[PDB]
């Protein structure tokens, strides 16, 4: 109803809604015109972290890799500012630092 | 023979998050056989057509023998005419390389 | 030298003890119960015999296969390709043990998912969004008869070119390559149906253009644990391949 | 919030207010999150950043 | 599960639910051997996969024989 | 091939990189800088490795 | 703190971080807020009619 | 209204207007306690929200059980 009436697409707001429209729903339920623009988002957003792994070295320092240090996008102590799955117990198990 | 527009189709299938798993089941059952593909050509003309209409991408790109059999053995209007043109351009390229 | 596991393969005169062929399905309608007897009895972890179709020299040419897997697919996919291995008798257990396939009361030219139950085919055919007829899956069932066994790997050790036969050590004159028999390379599997791929397929990294962690982590959740424990190996250039492959 | 204590200070929000819609501005924000540390500088002086 | 793939979730006991089928009589002719009671249900199910495939391929070759002359041209007289 | 795959990645905690796989990521100017003996030491012959 | 448990395969940390911090404040030009919800008022609107 | 949201405008007393319903008998089983007469009408309405949701979810799980073999293949005989 929203891609046909106006030329705009809904559910841009959170990440998990953008992810589920691409991974699930290969249907013809939503139009192929509007199906491509969601796929261009995740197709590029995965293509960014490929470039972030070309810069970050294959080598490490100690137990902690260099990839955890060089950019804050790859640093896992930065968290996505909306939490739906339990982040905190994962981060305490893997941090050399004190969380 | 290959233009940049057909690499734009092959690359979109490779980065597809919703690529169908059923065309791996077909390709495992054919496993590169002349006889076993002719038995299933009324099935793979549905997997390709329901993947070219539902999305702008095309299926059965994994192995060489599935791409070779689509170009030669149909010669017809089972696959849509635009979608069948991208398969012919692949084997048009490989022959021109050798 | 072909190394089918332990035993080397040297001469074409010893072809029958190492390579077992399977021709047409129409010609093998007689000996076809003798195939299934070897699916149950034989030990396939130490079989040391590979099953391939007989090849006709007027049909193929190896250069078009070689220009496809080594030139056009690493470019157009940018190296997101892993060697998918198939467990074949577990594939057709989804297809033939359906119920609309087995019961002959169901109409042949009727839609599948109107009659099909909560299994894996309801979830695999929900991925492809396919409405096939009952004739269509029943023909795929028939391909189980001459269907090969588990995907195998054969390391083809050949000597080097006469312009290149200068080497420091004695093994350095021999170049090698592992060719995955009866397996096929495949892209990143959809994350809506990794549960169905976990019941059918498994990854085999065996080549530099065909060992990709972002593809191989989809196929088995133990390598998805390996990639996320240490993110050094998320590249294709860096990724570790087993010493037996 | 305490704006003196986060990885996102004020001038990150001041740049996002005047961004263009260009795809170069996407890669500007990605190249923005370099960490100003000492073993970050090794990773840029190799690649001539 | 370090040596095999995960097993698929499929509803059990197709034999009790339909047949009324001649190929299920062929299933019982398979001998148990030294296999246990739970293992006999497994390999009897795998043998049903072989019987369905051998049936529908034998039905398929009769279908692709094509239409023939003498039976067809006789019916065109009417 | 599910056995040889699963024996190898079961409890692997250390990942090794050969001499060759850490040369193809280095740029043309990092390899000649004198902080890298070890990559530059085995650059002996054009044709061999 | 009521949160559903984490699936290790579907957690995917970096891609959530590229969406929230990079791709959204560019495309919205920094016009975004954090939204609070009163969840028991959401059922009384949807159900009770 | 400094501590709560504004209350929605909805027509009152759904109990008198329809039922004829078993879940409204479940509403009366809720005890009044120390709450007043006006406050008892509020929390009885909130308890109706829980009963409708628990009913339609219990009806939903039976719907997504899918079609099964033995009941369906028997009816294909006719």
């Amino acid at each position: 109803t929203y891609w046909v009436n106006s030329g705009k697409l809904a559910f841009v707001n959170s990440y998990h809604m953008v992810r589920f429209i691409c991974t699930h729903m290969g249907n013809g339920s939503i139009p192929k015109e509007a199906h491509g623009h969601y796929r261009k988002i995740l197709g590029e957003l995965i293509a960014l972290e490929q470039a972030l792994l070309k810069l970050a070295g294959h080598e490490t320092v100690g137990r902690t890799p260099i990839t955890h240090l060089v950019s804050a996008l790859l640093d896992p102590h930065l968290l996505p500012p909306f939490a739906y799955h339990d982040v905190f117990t994962d981060l305490m198990q893997k941090s050399s630092r004190q969380p | 023979v290959i233009d940049q527009l057909t690499i734009d189709v092959i690359q979109e299938t490779a980065f597809d998050p919703a690529y169908p798993l059923f065309c791996y089941v077909i390709e495992a059952m054919i496993h590169g056989q002349e006889e076993k593909f002719v038995m299933n050509m009324p099935l793979i003309a549905l997997v390709i057509q329901t993947y070219w209409v539902n999305s702008g991408k095309l299926a059965f790109v994994n192995s060489y023998h599935m791409v070779r059999f689509i170009c030669t053995h149909m010669g017809n209007g089972s696959i849509p005419k635009e979608a069948h043109g991208h398969y012919r351009k692949i084997l048009g390229e490989l022959i021109a390389l050798e | 030298i072909i190394k089918i596991g332990d035993q080397n393969y040297d001469n074409p005169q010893n072809r029958a003890t190492f390579i077992n062929l399977r021709g047409r399905m129409e010609d093998l309608v007689n000996n076809l119960v003798n195939i299934y007897q070897t699916r149950v009895n034989e030990d396939h972890d130490e079989r040391h015999v590979l099953d391939v179709a007989p090849l006709d020299e007027n049909d193929y040419n190896p250069v078009l296969e070689k220009l496809f897997y080594y030139v056009l697919m690493p470019v157009c996919s940018n190296g997101h390709m892993c060697g998918m291995g198939v467990d074949y008798q577990n594939v057709a257990l989804t297809l033939t043990y359906n119920g609309p396939v087995f019961a002959d009361v169901v109409n042949a030219q009727d839609d599948i998912l109107l009659h099909l139950e909560n299994g894996t085919l309801k979830d695999i055919l929900q991925a492809g969004d396919i409405r096939p007829t009952v004739d269509m899956i029943r023909v795929l069932c028939t391909s189980f008869l001459t269907c090969p066994f588990v995907t195998q790997a054969a390391r083809v050790i050949t000597k080097r070119d006469p312009a290149q036969s200068f080497a420091t050590h004695e093994y350095g004159k021999d170049v090698a390559q592992t060719v995955l028999v009866n397996g096929f390379g495949a892209f990143a599997v959809a994350d809506r149906s990794r549960e169905a791929a976990e019941t059918m397929f498994y990854p085999v990294p065996f080549n530099k253009l065909y060992a990709d962690p972002l593809v191989a982590a989809t196929l088995h959740p133990l390598l998805a644990n390996y990639v996320t424990r240490l993110p050094n190996q998320r590249n294709a250039v860096v990724f570790n391949v087993p010493s037996n492959l | 919030m305490a704006e003196y204590e986060e990885w996102h200070k004020s001038p990150v929000a001041a740049y996002a207010a005047s961004c263009q819609a260009t795809p170069g501005a996407i890669s500007a924000m990605v190249s923005m999150h370099q960490k100003l540390s000492a073993p970050s500088f090794i990773c840029q002086a190799k690649h001539r950043m | 599960s370090n040596f095999k793939v995960r097993d698929p979730v499929i509803q059990e006991r197709l034999d009790h639910d339909y047949a009324h089928h001649p190929l299920v009589a062929r299933m019982n002719t398979l001998d148990q051997g030294n296999m246990s009671q739970a293992e006999y249900l497994v390999q009897k199910r795998h043998y049903l996969v072989f019987l369905i495939a051998h049936h529908y391929y034998e039905a398929y070759l009769r279908r692709m024989g094509g239409i023939q002359r003498r039976d067809h041209l006789q019916t065109l007289r009417d | 091939l599910f056995r040889t795959f699963h024996q190898y990645y079961m409890g692997k905690n250390v990942a090794f990189v050969p001499d060759v796989a850490q040369k193809a990521l280095v740029t043309t100017e990092d390899l000649l800088h004198p902080t890298s003996h070890r990559l530059l030491r085995l650059e002996v012959h054009p044709f061999f490795d």
